[PDB]
């Protein structure tokens, strides 16, 4: 029963497919060798960082260790203006809300911990503390103020409502652990990348998926979404990294060399989204061309794995936060 | 001259401020050692967990238990689903994985060596070292004891195979008991010994229902444990 | 043979010192130079025991610094960098061994803490501590070699000669071996007491954990962390002692015997030396994690240029 | 099951890789300046420096 649709989603996808991106990427020329330099080195971390999150401002910047630490930095003097500390050290996500008011973190205790940063009382406290999930949540992105995605690790993701705070709708249909999601632009629908090799299309207001991309092998441990939203990219512990198209439904290209056996461990773009740039497990990572496919430079520089990359809003800086716990802004 | 600036020094101050919070919980989380411990849900885990905690609430299971001025911290982690190949990595960290597997159900046993096997050869965990505890010896005893305790079948290496001449059995043991004790320690440990370059050691250890020598165990081998460790960093290795 | 030896012990002290204390003092810089390349740009988690092998790297390095006027001298054998450089020289030459004699008896006495307290909890293992320990053996070690002054002090062009030929030969002993005693003996007993006793806790651990760790090679570390410094101290201390006799006026004499305790004396000096070149390698580079951490540091530095 | 949502996964308005292709490139070429990382920008005005 399920063979036929899937031999007919191939054969349309086959169909759709006419000249492959790096065909006709030909007449463009490259980037070329981007030497990129550590503007910032914002330790304090006590442990290893697992996840960052810059605000919409693209000045502060919230990063959570696994010591129990969710640190929110002023990237450009490198002050802290909070330490949150965490009441379960396991911490595996965080995120900054839009607004810049409130920031949100995950980890192994299933539960979505919010905390309100503008707050009267002049101490940051936990807002909310989300629990519904079954399994050790992954991810977390905020919609608004008043809503949060946050996939975790029992298959499946979630639309909350901090405001009531339980499940607003639930995202099913993943077999293995959601590691990663990213919100479109438009914040009307959400790519999540799961163990079982497959990023699967949610539609937030309609709460079921509408399409799901298996060009990987093995775990997706980092997705993005292109800047215009009509494309994302993922990286798979096989150390490939994958551009997918919403449109051609179908992968559009493969990052990947014969020098790297290590997995992703988080991808982004620029703002223009020309470069993706990846972690990997290698202790350092790469940056590429997103229409060419070459490593067009390399930010080594960490004693550990990058654990987390990510842009600013304005594309001025790239933060990444490694095993190491330096989390360094490079330029 | 007064706009910027006042919010520059209010902002250095804070940072100064968290700055030296951070260097207080430096010292703490120095001090404390971190345990995983894992095992099946047929096991004792939960029973030991309570154990300790005489001496977290969703997913996650801490665990504060403080011996000889050190504090330990332990994280059953039965929360989570039954994979676990990916939360893992969260505890490259972790001093020492402690592993409670029940000695007495044999059917249920080719599975705890196999997940030993996986944990022992991880990735992320070919630089811990496994504190094993063989839980429920005390039915194990009586299983065997009462016969109809053919573990032969399941392992039929067990046929071929005597009492090492290094045991230290207790000296009111039935020694057919002794022989049946210490073959599934020998399992696991052959599990250890196939791999590993020296950098991970197995602490095999046997307990009953209840025994409050657990936690002293735990102290004993977080203790040998770091002292491998201290050697190591003093380039005696 | 009389003239035989004498041409032995000139030619000795012309040709084998200067070769010798180039070899040592080419290896010596080369690799204490390593060591605090990586513990200054690298680990950066110091503590007691990092304090002190990063003390001991440092007496080193300054003990080979000292070294290019001695083998200038000895080569040409003629002293000619005046008065004042040659008292400065020695006396920190010798201040500098007896400071690394020192360090290495305190980092016994932190491996031996280390294996009894695991958990870094005896008060003594705190690094403020240490750094208090640490200056306490510098000033220590400088107040030791004051009474020096006055023996290698030259009398008028520069007389300066060795320590052991210098000075009253009745007080250039009298307190030769009292910096014996105080400089290399007592440092010795307490090392050797301290790392009997980490032998003894190796293998008391090795009987009660069986869960196969031989930990073979700890125990032969130890073993020979004290020997290598017995026996390469003992023969220059206590030959120096007997080339200083050797001059006591109460029975002196024996020309030729002289000549040979001179030779044998001689001989010795560049043995003791070897310590402040062997230390680098036998404390940091045959280790593990230190040397990783070297690579790992030495691949970083060819990154970045 | 699986059946009834691949049902209206299937009906979605494909359209052919090569003009998602050309979109993109559309995308990446429109905002080229627009980018500090692909453009580096000078310190004069860059927040970093």
């Amino acid at each position: 029963e399920a063979e036929q649709l899937k031999n007919q989603i191939r054969d349309a996808r086959k169909a759709c497919a006419d000249a492959t991106l790096s065909q006709i990427t030909n007449n463009i020329d490259p980037v070329g060798r981007i030497q990129m330099r550590t503007r910032r080195t914002l330790r304090g971390h006590l442990a290893k960082i697992y996840a960052m999150h810059w605000g919409t401002d693209s000045r502060l910047l919230v990063s959570a260790s696994q010591d129990g630490k969710l640190i929110i930095w002023d990237s450009y003097t490198t002050n802290k203006v909070h330490a949150i500390p965490l009441r379960s050290s396991w911490v595996m996500t965080c995120a900054y809300a839009p607004s810049g008011n409130y920031v949100a973190c995950g980890g192994l205790d299933n539960i979505c911990s919010i905390y309100n940063l503008k707050t009267r009382e002049g101490n940051v406290r936990v807002s909310r503390e989300l629990a519904g999930h079954t399994g050790y949540l992954s991810c977390c992105r905020f919609l608004d103020d008043n809503q949060i995605v946050t996939s975790s690790g029992d298959t499946t993701c979630a639309l909350w409502d901090i405001e009531t705070g339980q499940q607003t709708t639930t995202f099913t249909g993943h077999t293995g652990d959601v590691m990663s999601l990213s919100l479109a632009p438009d914040t009307r629908l959400f790519v999540s990348g799961a163990c079982d090799a497959s990023a699967k299309l949610w539609d937030v207001r309609e709460g079921m998926c509408r399409q799901t991309f298996t060009g990987h092998e093995s775990d997706i441990n980092a997705i993005c979404f292109f800047p215009n939203g009509n494309a994302f990219a993922t990286g798979s512990d096989d150390a490939t990294c994958r551009l997918f198209d919403l449109r051609a439904d179908q992968e559009l290209m493969t990052y990947s060399h014969d020098n790297i056996i290590c997995g992703i461990t988080s991808v982004s773009f620029s703002k223009s989204g020309r470069l993706l740039l990846a972690g990997y497990d290698d202790f350092n990572c790469n940056v590429w061309d997103a229409l060419k496919a070459d490593r067009a430079g390399v930010l080594a520089g960490h004693d550990n794995r990058v654990s987390c990359l990510g842009v600013t809003d304005d594309g001025m800086a790239v933060a990444t936060g490694s095993w190491d716990s330096f989390l360094k802004i490079w330029n | 001259t007064e706009d910027q600036r006042n919010e520059e020094k209010a902002q250095r101050e804070a940072n100064k401020k968290i700055e030296k919070q951070l260097q207080k919980d430096k010292q703490v989380y120095r001090a404390t050692h971190r345990l995983l411990l894992l095992g099946a849900d047929n096991s004792g885990k939960s029973t030991i967990v309570k154990q300790m905690r005489i001496l977290g609430t969703s997913g996650i299971f801490e665990t504060k238990f403080q011996v000889d001025k050190v504090n330990f911290h332990m994280f059953d982690v039965g929360g989570q689903r039954d994979e676990r190949r990916k939360w893992i990595q969260c505890f490259n960290d972790v001093t020492a994985i402690i592993f409670v597997v029940d000695s007495s159900d044999y059917n249920r046993l080719q599975e705890a060596l196999n997940l030993f096997k996986s944990i022992w050869n991880n990735r992320w965990l070919r630089t811990i070292s496994v504190i094993l505890f063989l839980n429920k010896q005390d039915l194990l005893a009586e299983k065997v004891l009462a016969g109809k305790s053919k573990i032969e079948d399941y392992f039929p290496e067990f046929a071929r195979y005597t009492t090492p001449e290094d045991a230290t059995p207790e000296p009111g043991e039935d020694p057919r008991v002794t022989r049946a004790k210490y073959f599934i320690r020998d399992e696991f440990l052959r599990i250890s010994t196939a791999s590993g370059d020296g950098r991970h050691y197995c602490y095999p250890h046997f307990t009953c229902a209840v025994d409050t020598e657990n936690a002293r165990r735990i102290f004993n081998d977080c203790k040998d444990i770091i002292l491998q460790m201290n050697l190591r960093e003093y380039n005696l290795v | 043979t009389c003239k035989n030896w004498l041409a032995a012990e000139a030619a000795l002290e012309k040709y084998y010192l200067s070769i010798f204390y180039g070899i040592e003092f080419v290896v010596g810089v080369l690799g204490n130079t390593i060591v605090v390349y990586g513990y200054i740009f690298s680990l950066k988690n110091w503590n007691s025991s990092n304090i002190y092998l990063f003390n001991l790297s440092v007496s080193d390095l300054a003990f080979l610094c000292t070294l290019p006027m001695l083998i200038r001298s000895y080569a040409n054998g003629n002293w000619i960098y005046g008065d004042v450089l040659c008292i400065s020289n020695r006396y920190v030459l010798h201040a500098n061994l007896y400071t690394s004699i020192l360090f290495l008896t305190f980092i016994s006495i932190d491996r031996y803490l280390i294996i009894k307290y695991p958990f870094r909890e005896h008060l003594l293992q705190k690094k403020e501590f240490a750094i208090l320990i640490s200056l306490a053996i510098w000033v220590l070690v400088t107040l030791e070699l004051l009474p020096i002054l006055p023996l290698i002090n030259p009398v008028i062009g520069t007389t300066c000669n060795d320590f052991a030929s210098s000075g009253d030969p009745n007080y250039n002993l009298i307190y030769s071996m009292c910096l014996t005693l105080l400089g290399f003996l007592i440092p010795l007993f307490v090392m050797c007491f301290f790392y009997y006793k980490i032998a003894l806790f190796l293998k008391q651990r090795n009987r009660q954990v069986a869960t196969a760790l031989p930990l073979e090679k700890p125990l032969n570390l130890v073993i020979m962390a004290v020997v290598i410094f017995s026996v390469l101290f003992t023969p220059y201390h206590v030959m120096r002692n007997v080339r200083i006799a050797s001059r006591l006026g109460s029975w002196k004499q024996y020309q030729c015997t002289q000549v040979v305790i001179n030779s044998f004396y001689i001989v010795t000096r560049p043995l003791a030396f070897l310590n402040s070149v062997i230390n680098p390698v036998f404390y940091f580079l045959l280790g593990d994690h230190f040397r990783d951490m070297l690579m790992n540091q030495l691949r970083h530095n060819f990154k970045s240029l | 099951k699986l059946v009834e949502q691949l049902k209206m996964e299937a009906n979605i308005d494909r359209i052919k890789v090569s003009k998602a292709a050309a979109d993109l490139m559309a995308y990446c070429e429109a905002h080229a300046k627009e980018d500090p990382l692909l453009t580096p920008v000078p310190a004069s005005e860059n927040p970093f420096r």
